């Protein structure tokens, strides 16, 4: 048989192993199919009733997790319009923290109805200008459909009704409890005129006992033994050093020359006397406890104990700091007895024990403190990571309630009603870019739909009962989740409320990502290695 | 021959070398062809790691395309010299190239030896630099006319609405950084990016920002009302250049020599901090020390106890630029310290994003040196972005840099090719052939722009040409109606010194290709 | 299918089927454990790769010196460790119950 | 469902194993030959 040669010119001094696709046909059309994969994918973890997906990465490590972002994280994505699309997400989740997976849903729908309206006969320079004009739009429309704007931050009651509905959707079953207990730790340290830093909350798990267990402490806790024979404190006075504890020395090389027999049997004498000298200045001005972030000597240690000093010792350079936070103290970089302006206050210093895991722990009385700590307790390590997923969502929803105050309802009201004004805005519109305006508003019962999939009900008659509710004007109606049929339901009366920043934010991130693809024409890829 | 001599050698000879060169050129520009005008079509390259760039520049493209032709190579440094000269017209270059030999090679086919033509191209390339050096229009170069430049030249790389936005910082820079002498110095605008908060947040500050901060965490974060102080003098614990050691006695004079090897440092943080006592006598005004070497923990805490905000290891570049906006005196020793030495700053504050930290210095009195803040949410848009910023300072460099400024939309191309069409009579023999061709080559720049934007090449260049015959306007294509327009008015410019290094570079590469007679590959194959 | 969009060799498997599978899996772990319990219940001898052997009547032991690989399985395992942890005593009884 | 062979312990298709009575006789057959080593 005979063989097709090769084109003259670029295909023939294209190098071995590189790929190039041009055209409509090899480029959008696959970017589209690709985009789709990618977005079903993840459609199956989307609300309340989204199930958990198991994950095992390259190095057999074991991920059970509902969060879209951490299953993005996860897999290993090979097609460039699914990086986009990933990467659209990720910006979402540092820039927000909560609805990375609204994104993804809504670039594929918007990629989906964009494949048909190029292939009915129109452009992708038209459709982009469509798209753009309709995210301008829904970004006017959004102010009016704000509903209950926060009140008071400061009332546990209130923050522990606000934080329910961003931890339904990941903890089902367990949202009262989780949602009271990142309350109390939120409420304890925000400051006043201050910027809420979301640092300031850290998370502990010991293997245990169930997870109603869990408990908030004002203060910290380390996994980490006394160096010493003191074991507890009632009032600590503390004092930290990054410096080891221990006689310090040149930098520059040093030797101890001797030339006689009496400085022989001096030195080690003189060095001990200078220990001790040293020790019981420190201990004199009335510090209980001594934290330091370097090696203990071992006569250090003696005098240590000789004089009632409790001993702790941490190496993280991280761990010093949030220490040094916490209690009101100042680094020291020279072994000298600090002043009273660098004495750190405790309340409660002692070591503990819960479930086979000896821990240190600093404890205040008081109700504010400068940091506090979230002890989780769990029979299963994946589980209790789970939950501190849960738990920074919660942590970054009050961050972002402290950054402003609106709210919208939740559970598709909201995507309704900008799907019926858009398209009621559409039908004014005389051209060719009113076909994709209408495209973008139907964009938006994607989000509705997959809920009422997830429910286990049909989705069509949901649809039709949420328009026909809104026609006659309650635009605070979305799907109910507790009805075995399919019903409607005022989400204001009953708590179901998300942020404006969120959703404003995850349109724009949205329409961005799904324009940027559509502009790509022709790919040129290298061989991979 | 040279395969009795060498059995592995590659060789290519007369007839064959020609049509290499010619079929590797056409290839370049099939591909070159859709990048030119503002409704090109974008380009995504991924290379081996998997990292992804969209673009639209023809340097960028030539340079990410998987290719190995040896004329290919010669195109693509022709084009980087250009580039680094000029900074914008490297898809024309490659165009003009193209069909140049396409036009030479419909002639050669028929029997004619290449000289003739490179005779012609020669003549037709003097007569074209006079028409070029009297099409050019001179004036003042205000605000507004640099304001089209940089526009027109921002609009073939992004959408409308983020070069609105690129064409004022770009502007408003180099308008700054300017004196009424002392030709433009680049440098002086720095370019920094952060990522996040999308694109349309691009902008210009009238200071300085730098990627880091202060390392002591009791530090303030803000001050109102700052004195500078710029050094590039060590406070790190510093030995002596020839070998020493301590020998010590006993553990009192271990102590001893500890406290004493110190002093040398101590000495210059405590002439600082006198400066800083005798300057800012009440707790009202600020302090901050920037610094290209290093700063110890002991130092940064003795700073620090005082109020003083200190930064170590900034870029040597920071040294002149400081200096240039806050207005003090870069120094390298403190043993003539003074308060004329210091600079001022109106406001310095840090900014916290992920795992970094950024410092900005603002409010200076009349700043010689700006920076351009890029934001965006990707690293691609960061990127393509940076490079529509380098393509419009160097389009308002040249305009300033020059004395005038040329039409554009290719209404310069259709009259030289209808000046060169009535000089061709004059010259003598078959020369004439080869001014036909560089006539035809110099309308491959208006029809590509026809072609796209969805119109027909040649009744559209029939419409053109039926003007500037009938009325000598310079008249261009509309690429929204397809119809003649006026470019001067409308407000397409475009810069000389690039049209004139063009016209060189393309007529100088394309002669030298066209008399090469065979390709040899006789060589070692590889140099081990 | 040009440009496929995971890696290749990436292995999923999703319904009814999976979940089945992974309730069949467990039965199998609860088994290696389950005659061990009560005043008549025996011990199990288990040996590595170097040649020690070691002989045990406690269930979170024998769990530990299994190589168990099944994800859903693990579990099991986890669970059992986190029971000789907190009381102790009990941690075959944890096993047959889930 | 299709139970395929599905892995639940590494190196499961080499690893061998012996389940009641047979087992107990495998070891006092062991013994006794140990035994009769010695009993001259
Ligand atoms: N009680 C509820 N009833 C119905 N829908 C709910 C309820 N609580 C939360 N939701 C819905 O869950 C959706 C988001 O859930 P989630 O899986 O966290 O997605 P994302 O991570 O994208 O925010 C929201 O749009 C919200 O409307
Ligand atoms: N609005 C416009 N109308 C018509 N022509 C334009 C317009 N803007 C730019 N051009 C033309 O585009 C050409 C430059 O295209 P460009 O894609 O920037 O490539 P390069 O400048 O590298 O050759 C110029 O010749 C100019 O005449
Ligand atoms: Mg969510
Ligand atoms: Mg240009
Ligand atoms: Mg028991």
């Amino acid at each position: 048989a005979l063989h097709v040669p090769k084109a003259p010119g670029f295909a023939q001094m294209l190098k071995e192993g590189a790929k190039h696709f041009s055209g409509l046909e090899e480029a959008v059309y696959r970017n589209i199919q690709a985009c789709k994969e990618l977005a079903q994918t993840t459609r199956t973890a989307y609300g309340p009733n989204g199930m958990n997906k198991m994950v095992i990465n390259h190095l057999e490590k074991l991920f059970v997790t509902n969060d879209a972002a951490t299953i993005l994280r996860e897999l290993e994505v090979q097609h460039p319009a699914a990086k986009m699309i990933v990467m659209a997400s990720h910006m979402q989740e540092q820039e927000v923290g909560d609805g990375t997976n609204f994104v993804l849903v809504f670039a594929g729908a918007l990629l989906e109805l964009a494949e048909e309206l190029l292939r009915i006969g129109l452009s992708v320079s038209e459709v982009i200008e469509g798209y753009e004009i309709a995210c301008r739009k829904a970004h006017e429309i959004l102010p009016n459909l704000v509903c209950c704007s926060a009140k008071n931050l400061r009332d546990i009651d209130e923050v522990s009704s606000l934080l329910r509905t961003s931890i339904m959707s990941k903890q089902y079953g367990n949202e009262v409890f989780l949602a009271k207990l990142i309350a109390q730790a939120c409420v304890s340290i925000f400051p006043d005129s201050g910027h809420f830093n979301v640092d300031n909350i850290r998370v502990c798990k010991i293997l245990g006992s169930g997870i109603s267990s869990s408990s908030v402490l004002h203060g910290m806790v380390f996994k980490k033994e006394t160096e010493g024979d003191v074991t507890s404190v009632k009032d600590a006075k503390i004092a930290v050093y990054s410096c080891p504890f221990d006689g310090m020395i040149t930098e520059t090389k040093g030797t101890v020359l001797i030339k006689t027999a009496e400085e022989l049997m001096n030195f080690s004498k003189g060095e001990e006397n200078l220990m001790d000298a040293q020790v019981k200045a420190i201990a004199d001005t009335g510090a209980n406890v001594v934290v330091t972030g370097g090696k203990v000597a071992d006569m250090a240690l003696h005098y240590a104990n000789k004089y009632n000093i409790m001993l702790v010792r941490l190496n993280s350079k991280w761990d010093l700091r949030r220490l040094c936070k916490t209690v009101g103290a100042t680094a020291l970089p020279r072994l000298t007895p600090p002043v009273l302006e660098e004495m750190g206050h405790c309340d409660s210093v002692y070591l503990s024990e819960v479930g086979d895991t000896q821990v240190v722990v600093f404890k205040h009385e008081k109700e504010d403190g400068a940091i506090s700590t979230i002890v989780l307790r769990g029979s299963t390590d994946n589980l209790m990571d789970d939950i501190e997923r849960a738990v920074d969502d919660g942590v970054n929803t009050f961050k972002v309630l402290t950054r402003d105050k609106r709210l919208v309802p939740g559970g598709g009201a909201t995507e309704i009603e900008l799907a019926k004004q858009i398209t009621s805005y559409g039908e004014t519109c005389p051209g060719l870019e009113q076909y994709a305006i209408k495209k973008f508003a139907e964009a938006f019962e994607a989000i509705p739909r997959a809920l009422a999939e997830n429910s286990g009900v049909k989705a069509n008659e949901v649809i039709s009962k949420l328009y026909a509710v809104h026609q006659e004007g309650n635009k605070n109606v979305g799907l109910d989740i507790e009805a075995e049929v399919p019903a409607v339901k005022d989400m204001l009366e009953a708590g179901i409320l998300d942020t404006y920043l969120g959703k404003y934010w995850a349109i724009k991130l949205a329409t961005n990502a799904a324009v940027t693809v559509l502009r790509v024409d022709q790919i040129i890829m290298a061989k991979p290695a | 021959a040279v395969k009795t001599l060498n059995p592995k050698a590659e060789v290519a000879r007369a007839q064959a070398a020609l049509a290499v060169n010619i079929s590797a050129a056409r290839g370049l520009q099939d591909v070159l062809r859709t990048n030119l005008g503002p409704k090109g079509t974008m380009k995504m390259l991924v290379s081996g790691a998997g990292d992804i760039k969209l673009t639209k520049d023809g340097n960028v493209l030539l340079h990410e395309m998987q290719i190995q032709h040896p004329t290919a190579s010669l195109i693509a440094k022709v084009a980087t010299a250009q580039d680094d000269i000029t900074g914008d017209g490297t898809t024309s270059n490659v165009l003009i190239i193209g069909e140049l030999l396409k036009q030479a090679d419909l002639y050669i086919s028929e029997g004619l030896h290449p000289r003739i033509i490179t005779e012609g191209f020669e003549a037709a390339k003097e007569k074209a630099l006079q028409f070029l050096e009297e099409v050019k229009v001179s004036r003042e170069m205000d605000r507004e006319t640099l304001i089209d430049v940089a526009r027109t030249s921002l609009r073939t790389k992004v959408h409308a609405e983020l070069a609105d936005v690129l064409t004022e910082a770009v502007v408003d820079s180099i308008l700054a950084i300017k004196k009424q002498d002392e030709p433009i110095d680049l440098f002086m605008i720095e370019i920094m990016e952060m990522k996040h908060k999308s694109e349309t947040d691009t902008s210009l500050i009238r200071g300085l920002v730098l990627d880091h901060g202060a390392r002591h965490p009791d530090m303030k974060k803000r001050v109102e009302d700052a004195y500078i102080l710029t050094c590039n003098v060590s406070l790190e614990y510093e030995k002596t250049e020839v070998n020493s050691g301590f020998f010590y006695k006993s553990a009192e004079e271990r102590e001893k020599l500890v406290k004493a090897e110190r002093k040398f440092i101590e000495d210059r943080v405590k002439k600082i901090i006198e400066l800083k006592r005798k300057v800012c006598g009440d707790s009202d005004k600020g302090f901050v020390v920037i610094n290209q070497k290093g700063i110890d923990p002991f130092s940064l805490d003795a700073l620090s106890k005082e109020g003083i905000v200190a930064l170590r290891r900034a870029k040597r570049r920071n040294m002149e630029r400081l200096t240039l906006a806050c207005g003090g005196v870069a120094l390298n020793s403190f043993d003539d310290l003074s308060p004329d030495c210091l600079g001022h700053a109106g406001l310095v504050y840090e900014y916290t994003l992920g795992e970094e930290k950024f410092t900005f210095i603002e409010k200076c009195n009349n700043p010689r040196s700006v920076t351009l803040l890029i934001k965006g949410p990707n690293k691609h848009t960061l990127t393509q972005i940076k490079d529509a910023v380098r393509d419009g300072l160097r389009a308002v460099k040249n305009a300033i840099d020059d004395g005038c400024v040329v039409p554009g939309a290719g209404a310069v191309e259709v009259a030289m090719a209808e000046a060169l069409i009535k000089h061709k009579p004059s010259v003598k023999g078959r020369a004439q052939l080869g001014v036909q061709a560089f006539a035809d080559a110099l309308l491959i720049i208006p029809k590509v722009l026809a072609q796209n934007s969805g119109f027909d090449l040649q009744e559209t260049l029939v419409k053109i040409q039926a003007e500037h015959s009938e009325s000598g306007q310079l008249v261009g294509v509309d690429l929204n109606t397809g119809e003649p327009m006026v470019a001067a008015e409308v407000g397409v410019w475009d810069n000389y010194c690039v049209k004139k290094q063009l016209l060189h570079s393309c007529t100088v590469i394309a002669t030298n290709i066209l008399l090469v007679d065979e390709i040899m590959r006789a060589g070692m194959s590889f140099l081990k | 299918t040009p440009v496929i969009l995971l890696k290749e060799g990436t292995d999923s498997s999703q319904g009814i089927p999976q979940l089945v599978s992974n309730i069949s899996a467990c039965q199998v772990i609860a088994e290696a454990v389950r005659t061990t319990l009560g005043p008549r219940g025996m011990d199990k001898l288990i040996v590595d790769g170097r040649g020690k052997a070691t002989i045990s009547n406690d269930g979170a032991t024998i769990l530990k010196l299994l190589d168990v690989v099944h994800p859903a399985a693990k579990t099991l395992v986890d669970i059992a460790k986190s029971q000789d942890a907190e009381v102790g005593d009990g941690t075959t009884s944890v096993t047959l119950l889930a | 469902e299709y139970g395929r062979p599905f892995l639940i312990i590494k190196d499961q298709d080499r690893k061998s194993r012996l389940m009641g009575l047979e087992a107990l006789k495998s070891h006092i057959m062991a013994a006794k030959a140990v035994a009769n080593t010695m009993r001259t």
